[PDB]
RNA sequence: GUAACGGGGCUAAACCAUGCACCGAAGCUGCGGCAGCGACGCUUAUGCGUUGUUGGGUAGGGGAGCGUUCUGUAAGCCUGCGAAGGUGUGCUGUGAGGCAUGCUGGAGGUAUCAGAAGUGCGAAUGCUGACAUAAGUAACGAUAAAGCGGGUGAAAAGCCCGCUCGCCGGAAGACCAAGGGUUCCUGUCCAACGUUAAUCGGGGCAGGGUGAGUCGACCCCUAAGGCGAGGCCGAAAGGCGU
RNA sequence: CCCGGCGAGGGGAGUGAAAAAGAACCUGAAACCGUGUACGUACAAGCAGUGGGAGCACGCUUAGGCGUGUGACUGCGUACC
RNA sequence: GGUUAAGCGACUAAGCGUACACGGUGGAUGCCCUGGCAGUCAGAGGCGAUGAAGGACGUGCUAAUCUGCGAUAAGCGUCGG
C-alpha cells in the first residue's frame, strides 16, 4: 500500500527543486538514499529529509519490510509568494518575489 | 505569534511603498541629445 | 463624491493614459454616471374612464 | 534590446533540455571498514584504501 | 435594480472556448484569440462547402481518363461518343465502374466507339 | 542571384486560316427546405390550398424577438426523495437560446400573464486585483587582505578564544552642542528582517540601568525683532505705535 | 504514539453529520504551473485553420461496422479593431 | 540448407504537441448581515466665567488597548422600580 509525506511551504523555488526530484523517480529506497547523500545542492537536504520521514511512516503506521519499498511518485508544486521591495537608481523601486514550494513523496512496496 | 503574521504583514507595506515611489517628477526627459529630425 | 479636485498626474510626459479626476465614473470608487434622485410615479386617470 | 513577441512555453521547454544533472554511480567500498565513499576520497570515519588515516 | 454580470458572462465565454478544442497554443486557452479562430473556421467551412463539389469532379475526370486510354480512346472522344449514343451515366458512377468492374467498362467503351463510328 | 515565357521544357508545346470535340464559376438546370410581396379559390377572418415573383450590403430608416435583477399573481407551486452556484454528457430551435441527466455543493428557488430598469463588453496608451515573459539571465554597493589551531553547535569561510599577517593614525582616534528617542547592559530564540549561511546582530521576547548648593536649563539684564492699556488711522476684517 | 534540530512541516489515533469544515478555516471559477495514460513528431519551410484522408489505441457489437481520441500525406488559404 | 547480390523496411524521444484523469496557486460566483442611502410622523431647536466644545496625563488583583470615571478616580449619598 501507499504512504505519503509532505513538506509544505518549503523555502525554495519550485524550478530549482525539480532538478533534484528527477534523479530518484522510480528507484529503490536504498539507492535513492545513497544518491541524495552525494549530490551538492541545497534542495538535496530537503528531499532527503522528506524521503526519510516517508520511510518512517510506512513502517510504524502501515506494515513493514522497508527492504523492498520503491519511490512510485514524486512531484513539486508552487506555494504562496512573499513580496518585498528593493530600491534602484534614480528613485525607482522594484518588486521582489520570494518563492516557496510543496514537496510530496509517495513510497510503496509495489 | 510571529511567523505568518509579520511575514504577510510586510506585503501590505510594500504596496504603499511602491505606490509612493512614483512621484514621477524625477522623469528628467528632454532626451538631452539633439532632436531626431530638428530644424 | 468625497474627494479633491487635484489632477492625479500631469498631462504629457508619463506613459499612462490621460486622467483628470480621482472621482471619474470609470475609476474604482468613482461616481455613478447617471445617479438617481427620489421620484414620483403616480399617473392620471380621467374621472369618466375610472 | 527587448523581445518583440513573448516566446511560448514550448520554446522555454526546449531551451531547458540541457539543464538536467547527472548522478554518480561511482560508489566504492573500503577494504577494511566496508563503508561507502567516493573514488580517491577518504571515508567518513577516516579510512583510505584499508589503512587507517587521520580519523579525527 | 442593480444587475450583476457574472453568471451570464461566464456562460457566454465558456460557450466559445468549448468550440476551440484541439487548436494550438493560446488559441484554445484565452478568449480574445479563440474568438477570432472560431470566426475564421466558420468562414473557411462556408467557403469549402463549395470547393468540395469541384475536387471530387476533378478526381472523377482524371480516373475516367486514365481508364479510357487503357482501351485505346481519349477522354473527350469517349464522352462525346456516349452522348451520340444517348447514354446518361453519372461521372461518379463511371469512375466507380472503372475501379470495380473492368468488363462493364470495356462494354461501355466498345459501345461508345461504335457510336462514334 | 538565373530573373524582360510563372517554372520545367518546346522546332511546334511558335504565328496566321478553317473545323469539330472537351475542361471551366457561388451564372443556368435538377431534387429538398425556409421567408417575404401579390393574384386566385375554400374557412370566404384567423385556418387554409393553386400560382407568379423577390431575398449581396457600409452610413441610415422600418419590423419582429432572446436573456438578466426587482414588484403583483403568492400563507400558491418546487425543495434532504437535496435549492442557488460550480463542473461533464445527451437531445432540439433559423438565432440570441431551451430541456433532461452524472459528479461536487449543503439551503433556498420560482410556472404563466403583466409592470419597472444601475439590462448584455475585446478594444477607450480604460480603473482595481492576480499571474506570466525576458531568465534561474544582470547583479550581491569602494581592489584596506587574509592564513591556521581549538570551542560551542543538528550544521562553522563569516560567531568566541589564540598566534601570525595587512590598513588608518590632523583619523577610519577620544569628547561637546544640535537632531534622534531605549537603539544602552544581561539572559534567552532563529520561522520574517540582514542583498548568501548564521549558534551572530542596532532583529523577537523578559528583566535591569540614568543619583548634583558648584555642570546645563529655570532664574537676574538687555540687542535685532515681536506683542502692545490708553492713542492715531481705516467699508468690516484690521494697520501703526507710547 | 512516530520521523525531525526538546524545530518548522508531516503520517496515525481521537471529536464531529462532514477535517477534501484544522484555525491562511462556507462554495471555491479563469489566467498560470505540474504528475500519469493514448496517439503524433529528429530531410522538414510561412495567420497554424478548413475540405479530403491512411494507420494506431480504447468501448459497443451477432455479422457489419459504428462511437471516442490522435493524425502521417494532400487541395485552398497574408489576424482583429 | 547454405553463400552471395539487388530491392523494400517495424522498433529510439534529449525534448515538444493535442486529448483525458488527478492536483497546486488565486479568489471570482452564489447565499448571508447588529453597516449604509432616501424618506413620512412626532420631539428639541442650543452649550459657556457656577469655566464650554476639544484635549493631556492618570484610574483595576495583573500591564496595557477599547468603555466608563476624576486624587471620593470601572466609582460615593438618598428616594423609587
Amino acid at each position: 500500500m501507499e504512504t505519503i509525506a509532505k513538506h509544505r511551504h518549503a523555502r525554495s523555488s519550485a524550478q530549482k527543486v525539480r532538478l533534484v526530484a528527477d534523479l530518484i523517480r522510480g528507484k529503490k529506497v536504498s539507492q535513492a538514499l545513497d544518491i541524495l547523500t552525494y549530490t551538492n545542492k541545497k534542495a538535496a537536504v530537503l528531499v532527503k529529509k522528506v524521503l526519510e520521514s516517508a520511510i518512517a511512516n510506512a513502517e510504524h503506521n502501515d506494515g513493514a519490510d522497508i527492504d523492498d519499498l520503491k519511490v512510485t511518485k514524486i512531484f513539486v508544486d508552487e506555494g504562496p509568494s512573499m513580496k518585498r521591495i528593493m530600491p534602484r537608481a534614480k528613485g525607482r523601486a522594484d518588486r521582489i518575489l520570494k518563492r516557496t514550494s510543496h514537496i510530496t513523496v509517495v513510497v510503496s512496496d509495489r | 505569534m510571529t511567523a505568518n503574521s509579520r511575514s504577510m504583514n510586510l506585503s501590505n507595506s510594500v504596496a504603499v511603498t511602491v505606490y509612493e515611489a512614483w512621484r514621477q517628477l524625477g522623469y528628467k526627459g528632454s532626451w538631452w541629445w539633439p532632436r531626431i529630425r530638428g530644424p | 463624491v468625497t474627494g479633491s479636485g487635484k489632477k492625479p498626474w500631469r498631462q504629457k510626459g508619463t506613459g499612462r493614459a490621460r486622467s483628470g479626476s480621482i472621482k471619474s465614473p470609470i475609476w474604482r470608487s468613482g461616481g455613478v454616471t447617471f445617479a438617481a434622485r427620489p421620484q414620483d410615479h403616480s399617473q392620471k386617470v380621467n374621472k369618466k374612464m375610472y | 534590446a527587448v523581445q518583440q513577441n513573448k516566446p511560448t512555453r514550448s520554446k522555454r521547454g526546449m531551451r531547458r533540455s540541457h539543464d538536467a544533472l547527472t548522478a554518480v554511480t561511482s560508489l566504492s567500498v573500503d577494504k577494511t571498514s566496508g563503508e561507502k565513499h567516493l573514488r580517491h576520497h577518504i571515508t567518513a570515519d577516516g579510512y583510505y584504501r584499508g589503512r587507517k588515516v587521520i580519523a579525527k | 435594480a442593480r444587475v450583476k454580470r457574472g453568471v451570464i458572462a461566464r456562460a457566454r465565454h465558456k460557450k466559445i472556448l468549448k468550440q476551440a478544442k484541439g487548436y494550438y497554443g493560446a488559441r484554445s486557452r484565452v478568449y480574445r484569440v479563440a474568438f477570432q479562430a472560431v470566426i475564421k473556421a466558420g468562414q473557411y467551412a462556408y467557403r469549402d462547402r463549395r470547393q468540395r463539389k469541384r475536387q471530387f469532379r476533378q478526381l472523377w475526370i482524371a480516373r475516367i481518363n486514365a481508364a479510357a486510354r487503357q482501351n485505346g480512346i481519349s477522354y473527350s472522344k469517349f464522352i462525346n461518343g456516349l452522348k451520340k449514343a444517348s447514354v446518361e451515366i453519372d461521372r461518379k458512377i463511371l469512375a466507380d465502374i472503372a475501379v470495380f468492374d473492368k468488363v462493364a467498362f470495356t462494354a461501355l467503351v466498345e459501345k461508345a466507339k461504335a457510336a462514334l463510328a
